[PDB]
């Protein structure tokens, strides 16, 4: 990343691929980078006057598109359904989700970015559950991107916690409708659950969420606590992690 | 209603609970509630007020949403850096160097050409307030 | 080892490399994420 000599728009992406495919000459990779600024080689007055002028070329540019021939960039505003969810949890082959997910670390560098990398990432969250040891690949990418604490206070911030309790309560009433139906045996059983209880105690560790989100997760906590020991015979060791997991929170929540 | 959602926002980026955070994480606090700034953005405002409480984060707020006449006239004076009233393509060029981003002089010229109303190939201040309305 | 046919770069030039695989990849990674943008 040091060693570009462009640096790319803040909210904007200049690359168009539709017109790129169809060998469009004002598309190409010269014409790309030709719009961007070149990697650069201080008082109130001279930032301030950044400031000003950055703001009001990009409105005159923003005319200059609107009326004159000039292309449009597009708007950094990621779609919710795309190839990547389906190259993410394909269960034909790891290597092509291992791909997918060095691609998509790649694709995050500045924050800018993150943000909708980060955000299509948690969309995918509700696919745990039906593609349990396949996702084992993103989790280990999500978590590998929230490491530090500032991203899991603004996720947080955009409400994944009621999110994630919904989906673990969800999945365990799945849990205990199937145990009292059938008695079968799955080898990937508490997989999802599993993991969805580890990012919850992840997400509660840091201390600003967990002295704010305390008064709307102890419910679901309790609940799911409660439903699970009374599980007695489509129980696994991961379903005991989990048990001791959110016992764990229980507790720890439950102190001041 | 949204002074309540400032302040839960704030408060959820309060990290020792004293109701103050610090500014490398000023950017992620709008930057959460749905607004998306640049980093020229984030050095004018921290550089404004500048460690932040709720009152000066109230009145960063204060000016978000809103664009003011005063704003336009330092723009319009910062680009006329002699301060006769017309921007030349010459300054234009200094101007957009000192950004760091490049033009040829006939797109310059073509955008200060699209740019008047007057037929003069100069733009002025009320060309510059009817522009940027 | 006796073939004469198997037996068939500096440093400015190096720098200038690595700069342009730099910038092929982030040309790369924003033609990916035009693919992505919401329709």
């Amino acid at each position: 990343e040091a060693l570009t000599t462009v640096k790319p728009y803040c909210n904007e992406i200049h690359a168009q691929a539709q017109l790129w495919l169809k060998r469009d000459p004002k598309a190409s990779y010269d014409a790309w980078k030709k719009c961007l600024p070149i990697r650069g080689i201080p008082s109130k007055s001279e930032l301030r006057h950044l400031y000003l002028t950055e703001k009001y070329v990009w409105r005159w540019k923003q005319f200059l598109s609107r009326r004159g021939k000039r292309t449009s960039p597009l708007d950094l505003k990621l779609g919710h359904n795309n190839w990547l969810r389906q190259v993410l949890f394909t269960p034909a082959t790891q290597a092509a989700r291992q791909a997918a997910c060095t691609i998509v670390e790649a694709l995050a560098t500045i924050p800018s970015r993150k943000q909708q990398v980060l955000d299509l990432l948690t969309s995918y969250l509700d696919e745990l559950s039906i593609a349990g040891e396949c996702a084992a690949e993103y989790l280990a990418l999500y978590q590998k991107l929230i490491t530090s604490a500032h991203w899991k206070v603004y996720l947080a911030a955009r409400g994944v916690l009621p999110y994630v309790g919904n989906l673990i309560t969800k999945e365990i009433a799945r849990l205990l409708a199937l145990e009292e139906a059938t008695l079968s045996t799955d080898l990937q059983q508490g997989y999802a659950l599993k993991s969805l209880t580890g990012l919850l105690s992840s997400f509660v560790e840091v201390e600003s969420i967990k002295r704010h989100f305390k008064s709307r997760l102890v419910g679901t906590v309790l609940n799911g606590y409660l439903c699970l020991r009374k599980l007695v015979v489509q129980r696994t060791k991961l379903i005991d992690e989990t048990q001791d997991m959110l016992l764990e929170m229980l507790e720890d929540m439950t102190t001041g | 209603e949204q002074i309540a959602e400032f302040k839960e926002a704030f408060s959820l980026f309060d990290k020792d609970g004293d109701g103050t955070i610090t500014t490398k994480e000023l950017g992620t606090v709008m930057r959460s509630l749905g607004q998306n700034p640049t980093e020229a953005e984030l050095q004018d405002m921290i550089n404004e007020v500048d460690t932040i409480d709720f009152p000066e984060f109230l009145t960063m707020m204060a000016r978000k949403m809103k664009d003011s006449e005063e704003e336009i006239r330092e723009a319009f004076r910062v680009f006329d850096k002699d301060g006769n009233g017309y921007i030349s393509a010459a300054e234009l060029r200094h101007v957009m160097t000192n950004l760091g981003e490049k033009l040829t002089d006939e797109e310059v010229d073509e955008m200060i050409r699209e740019a008047d109303i007057d037929g003069d190939g100069q733009v002025n201040y009320e060309e510059f307030v009817q522009m940027m309305t | 080892s006796q073939f004469l046919l198997t037996r068939l770069m500096s440093e400015t030039e190096r720098q200038s490399m690595e700069s342009e695989r730099a910038d092929r990849s982030l040309f790369v990674q924003e033609l990916l994420l035009s693919t992505l943008v919401r329709e």
